[PDB]
């Protein structure tokens, strides 16, 4: 069903014509979909796929963070000011008191734009550059996509028709995290609000309160 | 071997998977094509020929961004507009566009005739450069060389190989800064030689992340 | 009037039509020698 | 591969020496005024330019029209020089460049009495040529005449040009006394033989366009006492108003009526 | 005034177009002929039994 | 003829303010609109084409 | 004329040296124009070209139903809530909704919601029938997805197959035209804030002082 010829497609019903002879339904999220051909040669798809299984993954962390400190903020777990945003969460390393988690002073407390920017040059360039050289101190399979070994504790990918099963449903949720934060970057250009309180908006009047009214908010003026 | 061969630099220091198709045949191979953009053979060579074009274009342009602005700020000449994003609009001004602001040189007067003359210049220029002309034909594309290389710096094959590295090298260095210097002109609104002096007058205040990165979302630069 | 004046505007384009593109139809071959 | 070609495309390369070479080279008179077998027999056709025109029979053998013609090369290509040169630092000064001494037949008088003269790499900054006169003189006068001592003994010091980078003496042999190329040539314009066989052409062919307008240049400044280009300018400013036949009336013409 | 008028009389208008509405009378008449005209063009010199080539037409 | 009513000496004007005479002009009408309104004008009394 | 090796190419006389060699006049608009290697693998030439086309085509339309509404209001007796192209939106959202020629009785959309969903449908049937290649109960098997033909051609204008070569270069230059001009209507509505036929009618009023350089470039840094 999400393998195979018989696999689901982004057509439906009606994708017989519309799927490339070279998309045979042999990795996770193969829906038949590259109408600009972009996937022809072998090796340009290997490598687009990594990147969206990564873009998928950051996605995913972004998704979820973009609306944690909100949700936390709205019941009262915790205080973030202007913070809670997620738009808004970088000019609270300039706030007098410091960038503080949950809004407790004695958390990490930054002050220093430098500091939190360098630390992370250095522990995401090691992280990254091990995962480009495919090999670490931490014991991994052969694949750079999947890893597993160290980045899989529990052993939920040992099983091995599971773990094509479950490489399915993290790019399908990946995918929905990324069409969604693409969706949270661009109400927050539009909007200019949180994504929660753009959905509160809708749900007060799902006729009025939707896209079509920031419709004419960027009409050019002569 | 140091600037090409499987001994080559690589983009990311120790941690080196070059791509196969990457074999340290061509300057500046650090092995950086994790989009595999240039898996194909066809396409990589003329994504080649684009970032020599590039470069050269780029490090003309990043000599020529800042040299009218360095002579303004030290007094040395006087221009309608020095800051390069305001230069064209040199040639709207009372008495037009007068080159190092001396009226006795170039004094162009009509957008027209900067257009025209360039679009006639700049195409058979480009032509010439494609398909060959009066310079010679049958040349390399990217590195043609005769009456290019008057002075036979790239003579010694060694040189050449090592001295094409060195143009990509400082040409990618200055890509980069054209981007930087559209970038901070587009959010600073200041020239590039003048934001610098900002940076060294006030490092720790003038910087983009306390200056303006507050001030990119709900709140105006 | 100006429906009269778009009507004689219409006709008076029609046979001008006419008369340009007629003879712009190989005329110079309508002749009975070779 | 080749260093030459065309300016217009593909296949837009068109040199065609019988123009300007062989039996039906072009004449300083017409076809039906001139016949090609009234020409002087030593005119024929193998020098640059020869249009078949010497009248009063001056060159009368092949010595004597070669000799002739080292005189007419070297005075061709000074007079381009001088053509560029006397009229280029005018035109600069009338429009508002400062250069003292614009008109060439008084540059001479700006460095007297210790007067200094200002070069203008004219791109680029302006100089105030520390130079002093007795000092020009001097350098200026030792440069040319080791220069045409070179030229007349054909053999020269060992040094660099960019297109023949380092050379010895020996380049100096075997070079034409009139197109020696080598260090001469850097961009190396001359290694096609059809180009380089067109471009002789054009050289003389410039040059005597040259050496008539500094002759018209000379004239001129005895006439009107100004500058080329304050002559051209104003010319081109007022053309019935201002040329020979009024500067010669010297008088305010009155009204006829 | 008692009557009305076009009043366009000795006023110097391009081809006499007082109103927008003269303009599509007659481009779209002209287009119409010209429609016709352009899809027989090929047909009428069929048979003069040459092609169009550069050297067709009447020529003494 | 447009060098010369424009850079020598100019051209006879009998409309020029302060009497008819020799004026240079500096502001040709080179609008389409003014260009094209003479070609298509009528023929007739007041129109007079061009 | 526009097949084959002799086929007119985009840089003129010296479009010799670049033309590529998988670009060799099988297809029409081929005018050896693939400087940056995009379509150097025969199956992404192949998609690339299904989009030209369709881009195309939407342009032709684009570019038409932009500019006609504009041109109606100011050349005829119709009144739009909108004539402008990058307004027309917004009409949607007046008291009196949608009416189409400014008609109260025609259309009369008052729903945004509605038409959205009506097209959605509508396109999204539409779309999938290409895309698939068969319409419903097998519409359009067997037909040229790019070209289909029978229903879509019911003037016949293309049964002769030597006819439908030439056409085809016809459409794909109107096509690329029509994308070309619809760039300039994104533009010129961003940079001038008013619409194509203003801007036209502006450039004709006195083209010196009415055109982009005299405007409106001085603005843009
Ligand atoms: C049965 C009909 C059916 C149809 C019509 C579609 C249609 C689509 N599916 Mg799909 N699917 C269908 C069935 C099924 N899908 C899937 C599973 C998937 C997946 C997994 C995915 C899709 C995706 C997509 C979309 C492909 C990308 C895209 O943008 O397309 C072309 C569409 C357009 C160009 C839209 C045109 C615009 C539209 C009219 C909206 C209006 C736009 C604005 C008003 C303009 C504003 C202008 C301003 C901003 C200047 C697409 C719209 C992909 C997706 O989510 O993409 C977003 C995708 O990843 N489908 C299954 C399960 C087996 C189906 C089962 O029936
Ligand atoms: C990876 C994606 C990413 C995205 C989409 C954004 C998006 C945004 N960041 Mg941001 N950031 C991101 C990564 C990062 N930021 C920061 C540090 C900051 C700061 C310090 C600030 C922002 C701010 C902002 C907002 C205004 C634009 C700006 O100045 O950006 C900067 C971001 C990258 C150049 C904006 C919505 C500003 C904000 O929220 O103020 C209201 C702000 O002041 N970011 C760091 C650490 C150095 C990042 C990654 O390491
Ligand atoms: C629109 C008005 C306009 C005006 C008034 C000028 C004025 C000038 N331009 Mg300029 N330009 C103008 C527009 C434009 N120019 C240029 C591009 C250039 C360039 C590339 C150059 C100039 C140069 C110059 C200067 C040359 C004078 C000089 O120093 O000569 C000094 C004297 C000489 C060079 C030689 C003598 C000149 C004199 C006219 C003699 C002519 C002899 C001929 C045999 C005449 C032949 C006539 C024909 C009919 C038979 C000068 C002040 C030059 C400069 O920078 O000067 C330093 C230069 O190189 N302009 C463009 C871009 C298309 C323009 C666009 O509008
Ligand atoms: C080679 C050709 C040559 C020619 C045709 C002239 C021509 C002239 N020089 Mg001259 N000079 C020449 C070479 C040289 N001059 C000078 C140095 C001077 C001076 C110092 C003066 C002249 C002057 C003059 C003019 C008055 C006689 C006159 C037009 C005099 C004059 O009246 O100039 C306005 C004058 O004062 N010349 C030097 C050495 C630098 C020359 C070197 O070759
Ligand atoms: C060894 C040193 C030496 C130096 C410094 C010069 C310097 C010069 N020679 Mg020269 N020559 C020399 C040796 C010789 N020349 C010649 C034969 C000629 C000729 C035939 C001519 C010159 C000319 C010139 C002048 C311009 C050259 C030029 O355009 O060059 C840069 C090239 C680009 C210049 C001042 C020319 C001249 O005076 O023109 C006015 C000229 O016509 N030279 C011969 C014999 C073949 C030489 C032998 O050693
Ligand atoms: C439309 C006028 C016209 C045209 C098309 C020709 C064409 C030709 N002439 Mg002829 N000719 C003309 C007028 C013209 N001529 C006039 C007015 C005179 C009297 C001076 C002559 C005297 C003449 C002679 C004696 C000969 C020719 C010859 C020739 C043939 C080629 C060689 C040549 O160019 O010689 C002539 C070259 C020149 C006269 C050089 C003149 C310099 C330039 C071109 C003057 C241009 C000034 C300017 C544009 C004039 C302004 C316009 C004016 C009306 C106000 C050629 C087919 C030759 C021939 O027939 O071979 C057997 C030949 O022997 N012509
Ligand atoms: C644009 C062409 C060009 C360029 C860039 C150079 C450049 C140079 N030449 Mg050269 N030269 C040239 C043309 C050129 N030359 C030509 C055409 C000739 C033949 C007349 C010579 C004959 C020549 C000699 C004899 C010498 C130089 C020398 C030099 C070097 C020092 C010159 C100096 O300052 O003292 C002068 C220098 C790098 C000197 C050198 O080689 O350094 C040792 C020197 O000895 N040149
Ligand atoms: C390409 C497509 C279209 C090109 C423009 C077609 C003409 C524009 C519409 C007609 C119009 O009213 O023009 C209006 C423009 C604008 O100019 C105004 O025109 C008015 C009516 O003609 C008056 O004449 C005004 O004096 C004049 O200012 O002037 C012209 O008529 C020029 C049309 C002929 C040149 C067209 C381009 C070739
Ligand atoms: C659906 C569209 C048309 C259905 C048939 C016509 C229905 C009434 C149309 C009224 C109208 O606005 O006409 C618009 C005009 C009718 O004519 C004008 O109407 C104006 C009101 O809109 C005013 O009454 C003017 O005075 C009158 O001249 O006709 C057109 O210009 C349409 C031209 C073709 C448009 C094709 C679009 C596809
Ligand atoms: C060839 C080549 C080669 C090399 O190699 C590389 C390169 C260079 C890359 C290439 C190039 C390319 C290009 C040029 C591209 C461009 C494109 C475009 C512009 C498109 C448009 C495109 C455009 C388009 C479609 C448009 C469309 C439109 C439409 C549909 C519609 C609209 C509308 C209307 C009617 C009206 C209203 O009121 C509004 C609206 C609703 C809005």
């Amino acid at each position: 069903e999400f393998y195979g010829p018989d696999r689901a497609k982004w057509l439906g019903p009606f994708s017989e014509g519309s799927v490339p002879s070279y998309l045979k339904g042999e990795f996770p999220g193969d829906y038949g979909w590259d109408t600009a051909g972009l996937s022809a040669d072998p090796e340009t798809f290997a490598r687009y796929r990594e990147i969206e299984v990564i873009h998928a993954r950051w996605a995913m962390l972004g998704a979820l963070g973009c609306l944690t400190p909100e949700l936390l903020q709205n019941n009262g777990a915790a205080d973030f000011g202007e913070a809670a945003v997620w738009f808004k969460a970088g000019a609270s390393i300039f706030n007098e008191d410091g960038l503080n988690y949950l809004g407790n002073p004695s958390l990490i407390h930054a002050q220093s734009i430098v500091a939190v920017l360098l630390t992370q040059l250095v522990i995401m360039g090691a992280a990254e550059a091990y995962r480009y050289s495919g090999e670490g101190p931490v014991e991994t399979s052969g694949d750079s996509l999947y890893p597993g070994g160290f980045f899989d504790p529990l052993g939920l990918a040992d099983d091995p028709d599971t773990l094509a099963e479950l490489k399915v449903k993290e790019i399908k949720n990946g995918r929905l995290a990324m069409f969604s934060m693409f969706g949270f970057f661009v109400q927050g250009l539009v909007t200019g609000k949180s994504p929660l309180e753009n959905l509160a908006d809708h749900l007060a009047e799902p006729s009025v309160n939707n896209g079509f009214a920031s419709a004419t908010k960027f009409l050019p003026l002569p | 071997v140091e600037w090409y061969g499987p001994n080559r630099p690589q983009f990311l220091g120790p941690f080196s998977n070059p791509p196969s198709y990457l074999k340290g045949e061509f300057p500046g191979d650090y092995g950086w094509d994790t989009a595999g953009l240039s898996a194909d053979p066809e396409t990589f060579a003329r994504y080649r020929e684009l970032e020599v074009i590039h470069a050269r274009w780029a490090m003309l342009g990043a000599l020529g961004c800042v040299t009218p602005e360095l002579l303004q700020r030290n007094g040395v000449a006087n221009f309608g507009e020095a800051v390069w994003f305001k230069a064209g609009a040199q040639i709207f001004q009372e008495g037009g566009l007068d080159y190092l602001g001396n009226p006795s040189l170039i004094h162009a007067q009509s957008i027209v005739a900067i257009l025209l003359t360039q679009l006639v210049l700049m195409g058979l220029i480009e032509g010439y450069r494609v398909n060959g002309g009066p310079a010679g034909e049958g040349l390399d594309a990217l590195y043609p060389g005769e009456a290019f290389d008057p002075l036979g710096l790239a003579d010694d094959p060694d040189t050449f190989a090592e001295l094409k590295v060195k143009e990509l090298k400082n040409g990618r260095l200055a890509m980069v800064s054209m981007l930087g210097f559209g970038v901070q002109g587009l959010i600073t609104r200041k020239g590039p030689i003048e934001n610098l002096a900002d940076h060294l007058a006030a490092p720790d205040a003038t910087n983009f992340w306390v200056d303006y990165a507050p001030k990119s979302a709900g709140i105006g630069y | 009037m100006l429906t009269l004046k778009i009507f004689v505007y219409t006709v008076v384009t029609f046979f001008v039509s006419l008369f340009i593109f007629g003879f712009l139809s190989n005329d110079p071959g309508r002749n009975p020698g070779q | 591969v080749s260093r030459s070609g065309g300016w217009l495309g593909s296949d837009s390369q068109n040199i065609n020496l019988d123009k300007w070479y062989g039996p039906d080279r072009v004449l300083y008179l017409p076809g039906g005024l001139l016949a090609r077998d009234e020409i002087n027999p030593v005119l024929n056709g193998t020098l640059p330019g020869d249009y078949g025109y010497d009248p009063l029979g001056l060159a009368k053998d092949a010595e004597t029209l070669a000799k002739y013609r080292a005189n007419e090369l070297l005075h061709a290509r000074w007079a381009m020089l001088a053509a560029a040169g006397a009229i280029i630092p005018e035109g600069l000064a009338a429009n508002g460049a400062d250069v003292k001494g614009a008109t060439w037949f008084e540059t001479g008088a700006a460095m007297l009495n210790g007067g200094t003269l200002n070069w203008f790499a004219v791109p680029f900054v302006n100089f105030n040529n520390p130079l002093p006169l007795f000092a020009v003189v001097a350098i200026n006068v030792a440069l040319m005449a080791a220069a045409e001592n070179y030229r007349r003994t054909e053999d020269g010091p060992a040094g660099y040009a960019p297109g023949v980078g380092k050379f010895d003496e020996s380049v100096y042999s075997n070079m034409d006394n009139l197109y020696p190329g080598g260090p001469f040539d850097p961009l190396g314009l001359a290694d096609d033989p059809e180009v380089l066989a067109e471009l002789k052409v054009k050289e003389i062919k410039n040059g005597r366009l040259a050496m008539v307008s500094f002759l018209g240049f000379a004239v001129q400044a005895a006439v009107t006492g100004e500058g080329p280009y304050a002559n051209w300018s104003k010319h081109v400013a007022d053309p019935f108003g201002y040329n020979l036949l009024t500067i010669l009336s010297s008088e305010d013409r009155a009204a006829v009526l | 005034l008692v009557d009305d008028r076009l009043a366009g009389e000795g006023t110097g208008k391009i081809l006499g177009i007082n109103d927008p509405s003269l303009f599509w009378a007659i481009t779209i008449v002209f287009t119409i002929v010209w429609g016709v005209f352009y899809v027989s063009t090929r047909e009428i010199d069929a048979a003069s039994d040459r092609e169009n080539d550069d050297d067709f037409g009447l020529t003494l | 003829l447009v060098w010369k009513a424009m850079y020598f000496g100019g051209i006879y004007d009998t409309w020029a303010p302060g009497g008819g005479d020799v004026r240079i002009i500096t502001n040709p009408t080179v609008s389409p609109g003014v260009i094209f309104g003479y070609l298509f004008r009528s023929p007739f009394g007041g129109d007079g084409w061009i | 004329v526009w097949y084959g090796p002799d086929r007119p190419k985009f840089l003129g006389p010296f479009s010799d040296g670049l033309v590529p060699a998988y670009l060799t006049g099988e297809f029409p608009g081929d005018y050896g124009w693939d400087t940056s290697g995009l379509s150097a693998d025969p199956e992404t030439f192949k998609k690339y070209r299904t989009i030209e086309v369709i881009h195309a085509r939407w342009a032709m339309l684009g570019a038409l139903g932009c500019i006609f509404p504009e041109v109606l209001e100011k050349y005829s007796g119709v009144q739009f809530g909108e004539a402008v192209w990058f307004k027309a939106g917004a009409q949607i959202f007046a008291d009196g909704g949608l009416n189409y020629l400014g008609n109260s009785g025609l259309v009369h959309a008052q729903s945004i919601v509605a038409t959205l969903v009506v097209q959605v449908l509508l396109m999204g049937a539409v779309e999938i029938y290409r895309a698939n290649g068969e319409g419903p109960n097998g519409f359009g098997e067997g037909q040229d997805t790019l070209y289909p033909g029978g229903a879509f051609d019911p003037l016949g204008l293309a049964d002769d197959p030597d006819t439908l070569a030439e056409l085809k270069v016809k459409e794909i230059k109107n096509g690329r035209l029509a994308m070309l001009s619809m760039l300039g209507f994104f533009v010129q509505a961003i940079v001038t804030g008013k619409g194509p036929l203003d801007n036209l009618l502006q450039h004709l009023e006195e083209p010196g002082e009415f055109n982009f350089y005299a405007l409106y470039a001085n603005s843009l840094a």
